[PDB]
Order: structure tokens, then C-alpha cells, then sequence
């Protein structure tokens, strides 16, 4: 009824926001790990002499 | 601006990343850069009905990263399963990929089977008929593409977008 | 009242579960990339 | 009750947690990558949820969100490194930006056992804690000095 609809709305909003927050964390984590390790790999790659 | 999650699945080097790149930036790169674990991208599609934001989850084909993928299949709205028309093994594995998707989502998921690299005509080992029969067997959508030529990549995403829940 | 208490219970539960799920994603993602890149760095280091 | 550990690289954040968690210590340095999570029990039912963050700059941008959800912030410096100490001002400011006055903050001067290398006096640490209105303690993760007190004192301050 009206009670189920009201809670569904609030449950949806929480799900939407937490998804947004954590998907951003996953992205940033991915980019940071990549950037971090690629530098270390680049340094050693520069050493072909 | 409702949000939808697309996960891209398939064996190594079938063209998952290239399909996304062609759609997002209308470009292509012959140089192979293997996806490491998974990559996250986003794109808005202004449909006639409404606007939707597509989260694009680009997974790796490398076997070592397989354990990462189930949770993303689980949380996805759409699964795009890609194979390489020049590589029979990649095609044979798509039953397993679609099996996995159904296992996590059942019938509550949109699945598109993609036969990529049509431009490599003389190397083809999987006929378009075989691909179509497989998709029908498994009750999934089917399309052939060339990320390199920019063939049917827009059509791929338009078909997927049109199937999204309203 | 009774309505606010019922919805707060479900919101708390949903939040707790999603926290668990996403932290597991972050953890295993990090562990996968670490293991991979360390081997890469070792290969460069072993030569 | 979530605790986030903050501070510059190699100050001893992970060693303090490992000492409290497992009563072990490693001399070999392994820089924390991203953010790691732990959980533990410790007279009442303690439900500690620890977030161990990286001192490496590359992973700084990941931290803010975790400070928001953390009821406690543990800001660590190295008593043998004056720069690590100076930066705790910035760390504490950030904790205030995300939590204001509704947060428990503990300033930790770690590595008391390296007496011959001390660059920061205990008086300087006590002063900064008073100035910034946060709790203060000096520790040695290696010796296990005040590691138990650190968590006991932080726990007693929980709502
Ligand atoms: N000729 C041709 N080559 C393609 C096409 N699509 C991708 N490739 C090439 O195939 C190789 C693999 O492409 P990717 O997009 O990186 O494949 P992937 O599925 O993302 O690979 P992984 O992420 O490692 O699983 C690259 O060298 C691409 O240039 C295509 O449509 N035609
Ligand atoms: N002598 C002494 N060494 C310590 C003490 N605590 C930590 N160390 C050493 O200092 C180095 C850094 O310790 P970590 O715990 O990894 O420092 P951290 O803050 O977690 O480093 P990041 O995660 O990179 O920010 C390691 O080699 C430890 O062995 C201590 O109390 N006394
Ligand atoms: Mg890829
Ligand atoms: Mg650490």
C-alpha cells in the first residue's frame, strides 16, 4: 500500500546513492593501482641499457 | 537519468575493450592492451523516450582474473558476451559465459551475443549462421560487429538500450 | 513511530549488506591487481 | 564503531594495527596499498572495525569517504620524523572537514623505542594535541608500548 511504497522509495534511494559512492571507489581504486604500478614498471622498462 | 549496468564478457582478445572504445570515442587501436581485472566507464544515451546512463564494466579475458567477474555479472542489468569470428574456441566458450550469466541473474537479465572482427573475412572460422543458431538456442540477442571498421557497433548498443526495462 | 522504526530497520540492513558486498569487491580487486603487478615488477627485477 | 588510521608513509599505522590484532611485528616495510579492512573484539562487547589507509600519495583520494563513516580517527606520526608530525595538522583538519566536532580523534606519536632518532619531543606532541583539541598518546608498535592503551582509550570515548 502506501507504507510499502514509501519504504520502497527510501530503499531505492539508499541503494542508488551507495551504488554511486562505491562504484566511484572501485573506479578510483582501479586508476590509482594502475597509475601506481605502471610507473614502477616504466622505470624498470627504461633500463634496457 | 536512470542508471543501467552493462558487463562485457568473453575470452581474451576477442575485442570487448575495442567495442566499448569504438562506441564511446569512435576510434580504434590495433595495438593490444590487455584489460587488467576490470575497467569502469560511463556513457549517457539520449533515447527518444528518456535518457539513460550506461555504466560499462569491461572485464578481462585473462584466466587469472576470472574470480573477479561473478559479482559484476550479479550486479549487472545487461551482459554483452563477445567472441571472435576468427577463433572457434572463443565462440565455443560463449555457452559457458551465458551459462554463468543465467546462473547469477536467471531470466532477469538482457544478454547480447556478439561475433566480433567481421573485417577479418578470410580468417573467419565461425559462420554467421552458427552464431545466430547459438543465440537462438540460448534465447539471447545476436549481432556481428567490427570494432575496427566501425560496423554494427552503434547498432549493438541501440539494440541493448531499446531492451532496457522501463 | 511504528512506520519509521520498520523502515529504519530495513534501511540499516540494506546498508550493512551493500557495505559487505562492495568492500569484498574492493578487497578482491586490489588483491588481484597487486598479485599481477608484483609478478610483473619481479620479472623486470629478475632481469 | 569504525576506526580509520591516517598518517604519512611509514609512520607505523599498519604495525600498530597488527600489534593490536595479532600481537606480531615485522621489521620489513610493506607499504599499504589502497585501504585495508579489519575487525576485532576486546568490560563490554567491543565491535571494532578498522580501516588501514595508505600513506602513499597515489591513494590519498580514496581516503575521504572512509573518514566520513569513521566515528574515530587515529592520526599517526613518527617521532623520528618531524615532517610526519607537521603533516598531522593537515590530517586532523581533513577529519574535521568530514566529521566536524562529532568525531573522536587520537594523535599518535609512534616509534618511542627509537630514542636515539627522536626528532619530536613528547612536549611538542602534547602541545599540538591541546592546540587542535584531540587526544594524545606515544607508542611503540615494535615493543607493544601503549598499543593496548591506544585502543582502550579510544574505545572509552565512543558514544
Ligand atoms: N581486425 C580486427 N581487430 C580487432 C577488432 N576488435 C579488436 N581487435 C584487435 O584485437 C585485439 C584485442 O582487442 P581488445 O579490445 O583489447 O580485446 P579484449 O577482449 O578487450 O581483450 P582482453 O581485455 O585482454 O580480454 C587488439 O589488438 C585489437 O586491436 C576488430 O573488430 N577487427
Ligand atoms: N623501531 C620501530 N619501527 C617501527 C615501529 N612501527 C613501525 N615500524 C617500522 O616502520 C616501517 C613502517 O611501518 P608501517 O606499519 O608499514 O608504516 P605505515 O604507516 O603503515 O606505512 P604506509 O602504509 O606506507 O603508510 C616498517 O619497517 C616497520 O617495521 C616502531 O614502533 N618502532
Ligand atoms: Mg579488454
Ligand atoms: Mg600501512
Amino acid at each position: 500500500g502506501a507504507m510499502e511504497q514509501w519504504c520502497s522509495e527510501r530503499l531505492d534511494n539508499q541503494k542508488e546513492l551507495m551504488e554511486e559512492l562505491y562504484e566511484e571507489k572501485l573506479k578510483i581504486l582501479k586508476e590509482s593501482l594502475t597509475t601506481f604500478y605502471q610507473e614502477q614498471i616504466q622505470e624498470r622498462d627504461e633500463k634496457i641499457e | 537519468l536512470r542508471k543501467f549496468k552493462l558487463v562485457f564478457l568473453g575470452e581474451q582478445s576477442v575485442g570487448k575493450t575495442s567495442l566499448i572504445t569504438r562506441f564511446m570515442y569512435d576510434s580504434f587501436d590495433n595495438t593490444y592492451q590487455a584489460t587488467i581485472g576490470i575497467d569502469f566507464l560511463s556513457k549517457t544515451m539520449y533515447l527518444e523516450d528518456r535518457t539513460v546512463r550506461l555504466q560499462l564494466w569491461d572485464t578481462a579475458g585473462l584466466e587469472r582474473f576470472r574470480s573477479l567477474i561473478p559479482s559484476y555479472i550479479r550486479d549487472s542489468t545487461v551482459a554483452v558476451v563477445v567472441y571472435d569470428i576468427t577463433n572457434v574456441n572463443s565462440f565455443q566458450q560463449t555457452t559457458k559465459w551465458i551459462d554463468d550469466v543465467r546462473t547469477e541473474r536467471g531470466s532477469d537479465v538482457i544478454i547480447m551475443l556478439v561475433g566480433n572482427k567481421t573485417d577479418l573475412a578470410d580468417k573467419r572460422q565461425v559462420s554467421i549462421e552458427e552464431g545466430e543458431r547459438k543465440a537462438k538456442e540460448l534465447n539471447v540477442m545476436f549481432i556481428e560487429t567490427s570494432a575496427k571498421a566501425g560496423y554494427n557497433v552503434k547498432q549493438l548498443f541501440r539494440r541493448v538500450a531499446a531492451a532496457l526495462p522501463g
